[PDB]
């Protein structure tokens, strides 16, 4: 199954305030109407190459999308990142974890092999996430507030903000998401050229891409 | 080209006194711009003012006199124009201009009123009182047209210039984008200066464009030639802007010269 | 200066611009995030037991802010040493991840740990790489290891007294094959006994005394450091041309209290062209405005060398409450274009003589004296227009005027080789 | 100045934004040029003959 | 390395010697400017009447 995506997409880039400025970036984003591989993965769970981050979406009002697998080699040969849900505590694991065959997860450890790092922080709800691994560093951004513009279709126009950022420093190409044991998008980011208007407050309120039309 | 460097300063000492060169070019054409608003504006000797009762045999100006009303004593239309096109941090300063806005205005209405009450004898003399409808009879015995016609037709040609004159105001009220040349030499001057402050983050093929950095981090072998890359852009980037300025500024003094030229003969005559 | 800058030794009547002034800055500033929660290093350098030599307990540290100053400059500790870098400088230095060995050993062997060492401690059981260490610190325990009665509890991996042959005085192998056995390795019907143990008793001497030993290794360039030291930390002055670092990003400006309201994610806005406009302190978490210090030409008018010797000076541009003769004594006039000072302000206008700017202009022109008059746009008159009144002129007179015109300039040819 | 190439024209943008105001000149040029010769000629509003 | 002081000297005189003939012109243009007004005004009020 394939969709269109509108105009969704589209985050605030750094952590510098403006007002009433037109503003042109060069950097990865999701471009504009572009193909979306919707998944009906009730009664599936396959792993997607990462290549340099991917857009996120869902809209389901539970407890069932909890976990997040990353890797290149998802062994104990190299480190593997986990990123699991609790509902109360938010553990990340970059310690090394073997192979897994389908992972049963939600309120699949293998050993903690090497173990170096660990961290621990805090018409429905669109979660709207944005994954990216550059230089080093590893940062998630998010939208957890919903906008009803048509139903059964993501459109809208609204900004994510980050909100975690890690200096892992390791080397991810592959991922794979979580369920546990018994309607989630997909997109691709590219380096593309966009223009931003910001409001009076500092907040976005209009793009424009710069590679999809002759008025563009 | 130093932002308050010591060794910045004893590199560029050397080059010679160039600067000497940008300062002087600037003031000169500084100089030229007010010299071409006093030349343009300073055409009366005196400052006359029209009688406080009006009785133009019929005419009606009172959308052209200065206002007592308004504190700047400014007309309908010049309210109108100001109204209508709308337009100092690492030493680029702009200084103001010696003929304020109020003075213009002065000057415009003395003219005005010489031109209305005199005629065009006071561009040659002493202003001499003349009746203002034995002033459009000579105006139409200067375009052979007899003056006779003038006297019998005085109230159609008044409702023709009254009827006229509204509609103008009304045309110049409404209808934007009739004033474009002042909004495109504005738009020109503030474009050039912000490209100008824009080009001085550029690495010009150094190693970062902070200069304090790039002090604090390496040792004088190198950093010589780093600072010297970036001192001979800086300084090409500021002769390209000087040179545009000299062309714009020669171009403003062609079109001040014929608009000088204008005021002189359509007014204090007829052409 | 104005002779120095025209370089010649007469001057006309005029304004001139001999130089720039620019208020110097003042005292600075240093910021940096508020609070780093503090590793509980108490539990590593004072706890209240330790590990055997053979078994030294390794342990991370990472993930928060560590002061190496308090351990530094106390001297609590017996023996202190750092390699590589002065330890003074460890509350400034950045590091990915730290390691913490600890043991006790006895008061010779403390000498052994470094690398490049020998002996028994160093080949079987602290294995030193010849590399640089971080810091080695050991103190006493008589006071709480053997003085309590621990004299025995404390075992060492010697070798297996195995397959040594009488080489020297002491038979020391480097063949420790067995050892993995956790009841010191069964020889079969106990033939060699590896692991021996130390004779910790207070009153045997000091040579041998227990002494607790912690070395601490850093992690250099394998990924982004996450550990520093505690900086230095200072208030803030407002109202004044201050230079700083302000949480990261130096700046030389003004500050004043600001308007602008932020979502709880930037750290500082600007403007354009990467110029800082407002900032906020997060020891604070306030929003503060930055305005750029003030600066500006200076002009000297003079009525010429001729006529007297005194002039005027103007400031361009600057609201003169704070410029510092002709620096604070002399009469102030404050303008539109900046403010000028040793010439008197009167309330009469005549003509104008050496323009200034915003319609004033200042001579001695209607007693030895500069003064500065608003312009006069000219005389005054009113003529008494009525609609049936003329005037008619009946003497005249004529007029010779001059008019000069440039026509040409010099020819002038210069070569290229030549030059 | 660089001729079909990646590494000139790499380096090339490091030297700043030269290029936008020499082609904004030309085009101006060209425009009045363009003005020029309109202004020159059209004169009437009628074609007579 | 006599070659690079050579290098180094030539390109600081070649900069002085274009500014200079970029100015020459510029003044040029305006001379003639004024020449053409003035044969203008000599043409038309000494040959004739204004
Ligand atoms: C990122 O991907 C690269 C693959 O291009 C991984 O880099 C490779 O990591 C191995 C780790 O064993 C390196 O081998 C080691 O190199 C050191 C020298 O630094 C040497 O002393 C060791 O004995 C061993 O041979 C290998 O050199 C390195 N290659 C490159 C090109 O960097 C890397 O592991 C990935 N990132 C992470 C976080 O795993
Ligand atoms: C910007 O934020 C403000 C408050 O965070 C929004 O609300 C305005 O607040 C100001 C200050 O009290 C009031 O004068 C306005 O009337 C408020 N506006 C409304 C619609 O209630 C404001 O809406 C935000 N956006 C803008 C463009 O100001
Ligand atoms: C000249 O024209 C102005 C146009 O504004 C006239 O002012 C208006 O006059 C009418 C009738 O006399 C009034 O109803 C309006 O209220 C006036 N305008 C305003 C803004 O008050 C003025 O009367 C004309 N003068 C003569 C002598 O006809
Ligand atoms: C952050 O720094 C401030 C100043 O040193 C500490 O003091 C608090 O400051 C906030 C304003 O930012 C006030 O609302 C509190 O009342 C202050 N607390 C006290 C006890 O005076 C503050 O404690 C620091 N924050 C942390 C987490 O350490
Ligand atoms: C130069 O700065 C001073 C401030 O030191 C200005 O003084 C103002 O004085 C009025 C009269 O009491 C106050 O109401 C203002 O609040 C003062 N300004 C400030 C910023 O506090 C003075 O006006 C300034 N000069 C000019 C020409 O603006
Ligand atoms: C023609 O008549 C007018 C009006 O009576 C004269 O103007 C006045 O002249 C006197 C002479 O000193 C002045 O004091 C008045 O101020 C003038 N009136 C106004 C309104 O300015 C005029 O002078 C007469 N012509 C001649 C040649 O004397
Ligand atoms: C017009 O003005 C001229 C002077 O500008 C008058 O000529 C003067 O007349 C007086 C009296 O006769 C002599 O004393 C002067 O010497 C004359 N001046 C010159 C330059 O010769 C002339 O009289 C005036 N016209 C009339 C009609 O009075
Ligand atoms: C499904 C949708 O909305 N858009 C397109 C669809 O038109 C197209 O057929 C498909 C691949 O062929 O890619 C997607
Ligand atoms: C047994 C084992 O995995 N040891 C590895 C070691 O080889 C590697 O050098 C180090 C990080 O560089 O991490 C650990
Ligand atoms: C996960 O959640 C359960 C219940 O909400 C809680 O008991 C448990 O401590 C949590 N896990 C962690 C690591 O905090
Ligand atoms: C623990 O810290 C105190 C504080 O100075 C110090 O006096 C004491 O010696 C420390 N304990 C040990 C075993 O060093
Ligand atoms: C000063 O002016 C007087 C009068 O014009 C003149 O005689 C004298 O030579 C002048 N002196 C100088 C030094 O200019
Ligand atoms: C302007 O006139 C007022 C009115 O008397 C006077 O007080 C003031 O001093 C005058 N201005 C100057 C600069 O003298």
């Amino acid at each position: 199954a394939y969709t269109n995506s509108f105009t969704r997409g589209v985050y605030y880039p750094d952590k510098v305030f403006r007002s009433s400025v037109l503003h042109s970036t060069q950097d990865l984003f999701l471009p504009f109407f572009s193909n979306v591989t919707w998944f009906h993965a009730i009664h599936d769970n396959p792993v997607l190459p990462f290549n340099d981050g991917v857009y996120f979406a869902s809209t389901e009002k539970s407890n069932i999308i909890r976990g997040w697998i990353f890797g290149t080699t998802l062994d104990s040969k190299t480190q593997s990142l986990l990123i699991v849900n609790n509902a109360t505590n938010v553990v990340i694991k970059v310690c090394e974890f073997q192979f897994c065959n389908d992972p049963f997860l939600g309120v699949v450890y293998s050993s903690a092999n090497n173990c170096t790092f660990e961290y621990v922080s805090q018409f429905k709800n669109l979660r709207e996430f944005v994954f990216k691994n550059i230089d080093g560093y590893f940062k998630i951004y998010s939208k957890h507030t919903p906008i009803n513009l048509v139903r059964d279709l993501p459109q809208g126009f609204s900004a994510l903000e980050p909100l975690v950022d890690l200096p892992i420093g390791i080397n991810i190409t592959r991922f794979q998401t979580l369920l546990a044991l018994h309607a989630y998008y997909v997109g691709y980011l590219q380096p593309r050229t966009f223009l931003l208007k910001y409001n009076e407050n500092g907040t976005i309120t209009d793009a424009v891409d710069c590679a999809l039309d002759p008025l563009s | 080209i130093c932002g308050d460097s010591t060794e910045c300063s004893n590199l560029l000492l050397q080059y010679g006194s160039f600067c000497t060169q940008l300062n002087r070019a600037l003031t000169g054409i500084a100089v030229e711009q007010d010299k071409n608003t006093q030349e343009v504006f300073a055409q009366v000797k005196q400052i006359y003012k029209t009688p406080p009762i009006k009785d133009f045999g019929g005419f009606n100006f009172s959308q052209i006199l200065p206002d007592p009303s308004k504190p700047s004593k400014r007309s309908f239309i010049e309210d109108l124009l100001f109204n209508k096109v709308t337009l100092k941090f690492n030493g680029l300063t702009v200084l103001p201009p010696l003929l304020t806005d109020e003075m213009i205005a002065q000057y415009t209405s003395a003219l005005l009123a010489g031109t209305i009450t005199s005629g065009w004898t006071f561009g040659a003399g002493a202003a001499l009182q003349i009746p203002f409808a034995m002033q459009m009879a000579y105006r139409f015995n200067g375009i052979g047209v007899t003056q006779n016609v003038l006297y019998e037709n005085q109230k159609l040609i008044a409702n023709q210039f009254n009827s006229a004159i509204g509609k103008i105001q009304d045309s110049l009220s409404s209808t934007a984008s009739a004033l474009g040349k002042l909004q495109d030499v504005v738009n020109q001057n503030a474009q050039a200066l912000n490209t100008l402050v824009k080009q001085l983050s550029s690495n010009f093929g150094a190693i970062s464009s902070v200069l304090n950095d790039i002090l604090s981090r390496l040792d004088p072998p190198e950093a010589e030639v780093q600072i010297d890359r970036l001192i001979t852009g800086r300084l090409q980037s500021l002769q390209t802007y000087v040179t545009q300025q000299l062309i714009r500024a020669a171009e403003i003094r062609a079109s001040a010269n014929l608009a000088a030229t204008k005021m002189s003969e359509c007014v204090l005559g007829q052409s | 200066e104005t002779k120095c800058t025209l370089k010649s030794f007469t001057v006309e009547k005029g304004i001139y611009q001999t130089s720039n002034f620019r208020v110097q800055p003042t005292e600075s500033i240093v910021r940096f995030p508020n609070i780093t929660n503090l590793c509980p290093f108490g539990e590593v350098f004072n706890a209240t037991r330790f590990a055997s030599v053979y078994a030294w307990n390794r342990k991370r540290i990472s993930n928060c802010v560590a002061d190496y100053s308090v351990l530094y400059n106390s001297a609590s500790f017996s023996t202190f040493k750092c390699y590589g870098v002065s330890p003074t400088k460890l509350n400034d230095l950045c590091f990915t991840n730290v390691y913490a060995d600890s043991f006790v050993i006895r008061g010779d062997e403390v000498r052994q740990i470094a690398p490049g060492q020998t002996g028994k401690i160093a080949d079987y059981n602290y294995k030193l790489p010849d590399d640089f260490t971080g810091c080695v610190i050991a103190w006493n325990s008589n006071n709480l290891d053997s003085k309590v009665g621990g004299n025995y509890n404390y075992l060492y991996r010697l070798f297996r007294k195995s397959n040594l042959k009488p080489f020297e005085r002491d038979i020391s192998t480097e063949i420790y094959q067995a050892g993995s056995t956790p009841c010191n390795g069964v020889e079969g019907f106990n033939c060699y006994f590896p692991l021996q143990s130390y004779g910790f008793q207070p009153t045997n001497g000091v040579g041998y005394q227990p002494y607790r030993v912690v070395v601490l290794s850093f992690e250099l360039l394998h990924a982004p450091a996450t550990v520093c030291g505690p900086k230095k930390s200072t208030n803030l002055v407002k109202n004044k041309c201050v230079n700083f670092n302000f949480n990261g990003l130096t700046g030389t400006g003004v500050l004043t209290e600001s308007n602008k309201k932020f979502l709880p994610f930037q750290q500082f806005g600007r403007d354009i062209a990467d110029t800082t406009d407002a900032v906020r302190d997060p020891q604070t978490l306030e929003i503060l405005d930055i305005t750029p210090c003030s600066f500006g030409g200076v002009s000297v008018i003079t009525p010429g060398t001729n006529t007297s010797n005194q002039v005027a000076v103007l400031y361009q541009g600057v609201n003169c409450t704070e410029v510092p003769v002709y620096s604070t004594g002399s009469n102030v006039f404050q303008t539109r274009a900046g403010c000028l000072i040793g010439a008197e302000h009167v309330n009469n206008s005549y003509e104008c003589d050496i323009p200034i700017g915003a319609g004033i202009c200042a001579s001695y022109q209607t007693s030895q004296s500069i003064i500065a008059y608003t312009m006069s746009l000219g005389a005054e008159n009113s003529v008494a227009y009525s609609n049936n009144s003329i005037a008619i002129p009946t003497n005249f007179t004529i007029s010779v005027t001059t008019e000069i015109l440039p026509v040409s300039m010099t020819k002038t040819s210069v070569d290229c080789t030549m030059y």
